[PDB]
RNA sequence: GCCCCUAACCCGGCCAUAGGCGCCGGUGCUACACCCGGUCUCAUCAGAACCCGGAAGUUAAGGCCGGCGCCGCGCUCGGGAGUACUGGGCUCCGCGAGGGCCCGGGAAACCGGCGUGCUGGGAGGGGGC
RNA sequence: GGGCAUGACAGAAAAGUUACCCUAGGAAUAACCGGCUCGUCGCGGGUGAGAGUCCCCAUCGACCCCGCGGUUUGGUACCCAGACGUCGUCUCUUCCCAUCCUGGCGGUGCAGCAGCCGCCAAGGGUGGGGCUGCCCGCCCAUUAAAGGGGAACGUGAGAUGGGU
RNA sequence: CCCCUGAAAAGAUAUCGGGGGUGCCCAAAGCUCGGCUCAGGCGGGUCAGAAAUCCGCCGUAGAGUGUAAGGGCAAAAGCCG
RNA sequence: UGAAUCCUGGCCACUGGCGGUACGUGAACCCCGGGUACAACCGGGCGAAGCGCCGCUGAAGGCCGGGGGCCCUCUUAAGGUAGCCAAAUGCCUUGCCGGGUAAGUUCCGGCGUGCAUGAAUGGAUCAACGAGGUCCCCACUGUCCCGGCCCGGG
RNA sequence: CAAUCUAAAAGGGCGUCCCCCGCCCAAGACAG
RNA sequence: GUGAAGCGGGGCGAAAGCCCCGUGGAGGCCCGAAGGGGUUCUGAUGUGCAAAUCGUUCCCAUGACCUGGGGCUAGGGGCAAAAGACCAAUCAAGCCCGGUGAUAGCUGGUUCCCCCCGAAGCGGGUCUCAGCCCGGCCUCCCCGGAGGCGGCCGGCGGGGUAGAGUACUGAUCGGGGCCCCGGUCAAACUCCGAACCUGCCAGCGCCGUAGAAGGGGGGAG
């Protein structure tokens, strides 16, 4: 009984969010049940669907004093049927590049979602096409691949847009050698909030003897301070399976790719494991033993 | 969504070559013709209706979509589906934008304000002309009453002033 | 030598009215070909091609000419149409996006009709100086 | 004449921090109020799938669409940097109506007791406490009811000074 | 710095406008001469196959031309020597 | 660091300090060669501290997470022990359950994968002391309900 | 009696003035 | 006021010891004047009595206690039970005089009359964005010497926009048998294609020997 269609992986998040929830509330809910994509409903008594939120919506968050709520950062959902295959959805995430979709049924009722984590563990009862990590993986010259490559010594600062931007799904942390320090995605900015630090627009100084009107942020920190330490790397050698099944498990979408001496010469993004199980070996590439 | 009036008026080019638009979304109207399409049972409709636009304006997808509805479920409902024959005239090729603060969707997008304002697609309208036709109907004379019923509920969904020009065919 | 007239051949201009498909005819002294050979110049896996030497055979094919049909194409022709659009003016309309009036320009698709290479130089042939 | 380089690419050799801060200025430029705008916010209307035993419209109102207000938030940067005292509360006055009660009327899936819905109507009323710096909100005992807004987010040359 | 669009049929033309690219690479991917014709399709042909080499027909470029985009190119600007 | 009392865990990777045989590197002087009728100049040799390298050091500045099967393993070393807690430290959060009030966003007592607690960076800890910050109870009252009259000076 | 300048939509109305079309009445039409 | 060590008596008791009363006079001990300090009312005052005071309520008050006179430490220096306090009403580095009329792309001011002409906020470069330079635009003078062009008509050219189209590249709804027919579209599509703008020549019109084109020089804003 493999899934083959969207029906077997649709998934309830365990908790509600609303138009109302602030974004401290969602941060707080996905830490402790990470989800890849939110559904907001219009209100508590309504299972209508205002629209939808990522983790990178908790992110937005600029000060702990000012009001920030969900229902002002809606994104417009992709939104499949419950009919449709497996396979042809996971061709509309690569396409977007999204981390998961709305289900409605025939008549448009919300049914639920449907994540990358879901479709990988229902490819995981499957064959790859492509069995080794070398067919499919993000070299570390590409140019505008969706995996970053930073130091451990670099400001969270200097990568934090392009990680809430979803212009990259993770980064790969190098060390002064050129290994692979850890991991940095959006979760682990929902664990903590060691980075954070708040502002906001200058404050109405009017009458009284205030030096510092605005706040501003002085010690950021570093990358290494709050990046996931310790991650299994992969080989070109590795099966894809292996990957798959971190990837499906555990909902990070980004492993390190290091050659014999350690040193980091790529990564398998959540979007090369799908094109292993999906078509197989990118072009020019070649399927090495496992 | 933003009220229809947000994106009512024509205010610039159209917004069409899905090839250099990133995240275009896909149409959600599943079917355009309804009732009876085939053309040889289409030669006893002798009768055609339609309903017309009276300005020139954009029609979002979800008005269309509302219209077509309301409009075919009344005709199922009273004249039948192997009585008349349907269309949606208009496809909803201009893609809308707008230019909101949102996660997961570019690092640009995360400027607040006007600051790289050009924005995220949104929807999908069709650009009408006055005159051009939005709904068309082909049907039997003896259901003319109700065929003028649908298209009047059909005019209750879309945002410009219609009107509905009956003619033989 | 010179001037005039004039098929197919040679060198051209414009580059489909010249192209494409099908059918029916015409042309052969000469010219163009198909054609006959490979010693020589030259040529290749291959005298098929290219190149050389020829003149038995043939208008079956090519070339050129005439006719018909369809497709394609062309037109300073009729309609489409003074329509669409537009330069200038307006205390003219409309809640508004926009429209209207006056002076001056003015399409396209399409439908119908007509057309289906024209022409410059030379050789050859004819007539005269 | 060729090369060795300035990518901030018509070419300095160059890290922070100031809430202990200082000077020159800027409404060329932010924060409060005001102006413009109204996406957001609040309020109204059209439509009628569907619910309502039957029955669209007693009560609702999916999918959509037309609006009003300036009451939340934002957008913008027009005025004000030789300065318009920055939250709330107290005190005191007035205005709006989109009416919570009180006056009038109608509908009801109005037997009565109650309840629900609409219309006219702003003369009067709309209070006392617990919690929090609050505003808002939740709650307690009452009550005819314990409405909501505007006035330089009314009012610090009137106070208070808990928060910021 | 470069291409297309914006750009309003001479020229010029901006925005933290839109879609992309550049800090190279190649002793050939540079020069020239000759020959040839590409993608794709069909018919026949021993392994042989959707796809290898061979014979034939069609094939306006649907291929190729290092590299973005736009432009150009068929007895060539492509392929082979 | 901060009386006393019970205690004070694991970590030397990093930033420092210190110790060290050999080896690499490491300035001037000096030595050798070339060059120059002499010099300038060019090459080599020798080579101190230091640095590299190897060790020690946390009551040095401090740090104390994952994955897997008590064991293995990854990342800049280890992997938060005894304790303590919605803390002057908990965003979510007025956390949940009790106490106290008619009603308690504060307070007290418990709970704890604790956004981001923890051991001389001191942990736990309140006897005595306090113009320290806070909650409750009795008494008390013009603080108030709700204002009135009087006295001295303006 | 334009604009700056203080306004108004979808929708409803034979409220009233008017224009056009279809059908019935050839005095056996519409209303009782 | 409390009452440490030490020292008496009495009581219970088997020993040790325990209990009561007294004596004694310790302590950065307690209450509280003087004295010292400076908490509250966020009291009065706030052009003050005062460039820091007054009332009230408070904290310490045998000691790391309060206080007179004399002495030492001096500015990148002192002194600090540490607040970057204090060092003569001056301190995240004193005061005096000197360098010194520091510099300021920034702000303020810049004084009589008439007459002639009369701008600009554009392009390029700049550690450039409140500055400046080279051009455009103004003015004045001179050289030069006959042509010039914000308009129109014509001849000969250029163009690819509006519209149109859906034929190349793409998008898109239906019907019929990969083709045919109908329909919806295109800033980064184009067979077609205006109005319109623009090049040369000729004419018209106007300007020009009271000086066209062109050139040089001064001053700008
Ligand atoms: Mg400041
Ligand atoms: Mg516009
Ligand atoms: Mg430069
Ligand atoms: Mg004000
Ligand atoms: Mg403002
Ligand atoms: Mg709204
Ligand atoms: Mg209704
Ligand atoms: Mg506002
Ligand atoms: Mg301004
Ligand atoms: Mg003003
Ligand atoms: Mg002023
Ligand atoms: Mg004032
Ligand atoms: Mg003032
Ligand atoms: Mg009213
Ligand atoms: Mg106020
Ligand atoms: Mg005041
Ligand atoms: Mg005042
Ligand atoms: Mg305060
Ligand atoms: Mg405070
Ligand atoms: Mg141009
Ligand atoms: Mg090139
Ligand atoms: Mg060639
Ligand atoms: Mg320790
Ligand atoms: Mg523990
Ligand atoms: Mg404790
Ligand atoms: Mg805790
Ligand atoms: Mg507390
Ligand atoms: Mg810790
Ligand atoms: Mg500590
Ligand atoms: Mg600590
Ligand atoms: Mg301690
Ligand atoms: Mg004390
Ligand atoms: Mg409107
Ligand atoms: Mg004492
Ligand atoms: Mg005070
Ligand atoms: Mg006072
Ligand atoms: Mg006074
Ligand atoms: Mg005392
Ligand atoms: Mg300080
Ligand atoms: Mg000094
Ligand atoms: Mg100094
Ligand atoms: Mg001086
Ligand atoms: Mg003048
Ligand atoms: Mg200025
Ligand atoms: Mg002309
Ligand atoms: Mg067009
Ligand atoms: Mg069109
Ligand atoms: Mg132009």
């Amino acid at each position: 009984r493999v899934p083959q269609f969207v029906r077997d992986v649709v998934e309830h998040p365990p908790f509600r969010v609303t138009v109302n929830t602030t974004l401290e509330t969602l941060a707080a809910y996905l830490r402790k049940f990470p989800v890849d994509v939110v559904p907001v409903f219009k209100s508590v008594f309504s299972d209508e669907v205002a629209g939808v939120v990522y983790p990178h919506t908790a992110l937005l968050l600029k000060s702990k004093k000012l009001d920030a709520k969900v229902g002002e950062f809606l994104n417009q959902p992709l939104v499949v049927k419950e009919s449709w295959r497996i396979e042809n959805v996971a061709e509309m995430l690569i396409s977007e590049s999204k981390w998961g979709a709305v289900v409605v049924d025939e008549e448009g009722k919300f049914v639920g979602v449907v994540s990358l984590r879901g479709l990988l563990s229902a490819l995981l009862l499957r064959e790859p096409k492509a069995k080794s990590v070398a067919a499919v993986y993000t070299s570390i010259d590409e140019k505008k691949p969706r995996v970053g490559f930073v130091k451990a010594i670099e400001k969270v600062s200097k990568i934090f847009h392009k990680l809430v931007g979803g212009e990259v799904d993770g980064y790969v942390v190098l060390n002064r050698e050129g290994g692979a320090a850890g991991i940095l995605t959006v979760w682990n900015f929902l664990k903590s909030r060691r980075w954070f630090r708040g502002s906001g627009e200058p404050r109405a100084i009017f009458g009284t003897r205030v030096t510092r009107g605005e706040s501003k942020p002085r010690g950021v920190a570093r990358v290494w301070r709050i990046m996931s330490r310790g991650v299994a790397v992969a080989n070109p050698d590795t099966p894809i399976t292996d990957v798959a099944r971190y990837m499906a498990t555990f909902g990070i979408y980004v492993v390190p790719v290091v050659d014999r001496n350690g040193k980091v010469i790529g990564a398998v993004t959540a979007w090369d494991v799908l094109h292993a199980y999906l078509y197989g070996p990118k072009e020019g590439r070649e399927d090495v033993e496992v | 969504a933003r009220p229809a009036r947000c994106y009512r008026r024509i205010k610039g080019p159209p917004y069409t070559r899905e090839e250099y638009i990133h995240g275009a979304p896909m149409i959600q109207i599943p079917k355009f013709d309804m009732g009876t399409t085939s053309a040889a049972a289409r030669a006893a409709f002798t009768m055609v209706a339609k309903l017309v636009a009276e300005e020139r304006g954009q029609i979002r997808m979800q008005a269309l979509e509302a219209a077509r509805q309301i409009s075919s479920k009344y005709l199922t409902k009273y004249v039948g589906d192997a009585n008349y024959y349907l269309r949606l005239n208009v496809v909803p090729h201009h893609v809308l934008r707008e230019n909101r603060m949102l996660a997961m969707a570019g690092a640009d997008r995360l400027q607040e304000g006007m600051r790289l304002a050009f924005g995220s697609p949104a929807g999908r309208a069709a650009r009408v002309e006055p005159g051009q036709v939005i709904f068309y109907v082909e049907f039997k004379p003896e259901h003319l009453a109700h065929v003028k019923e649908a298209l009047r509920r059909a005019a209750s969904k879309l945002p410009i002033p219609t009107r509905i020009v009956v003619e033989p065919k």
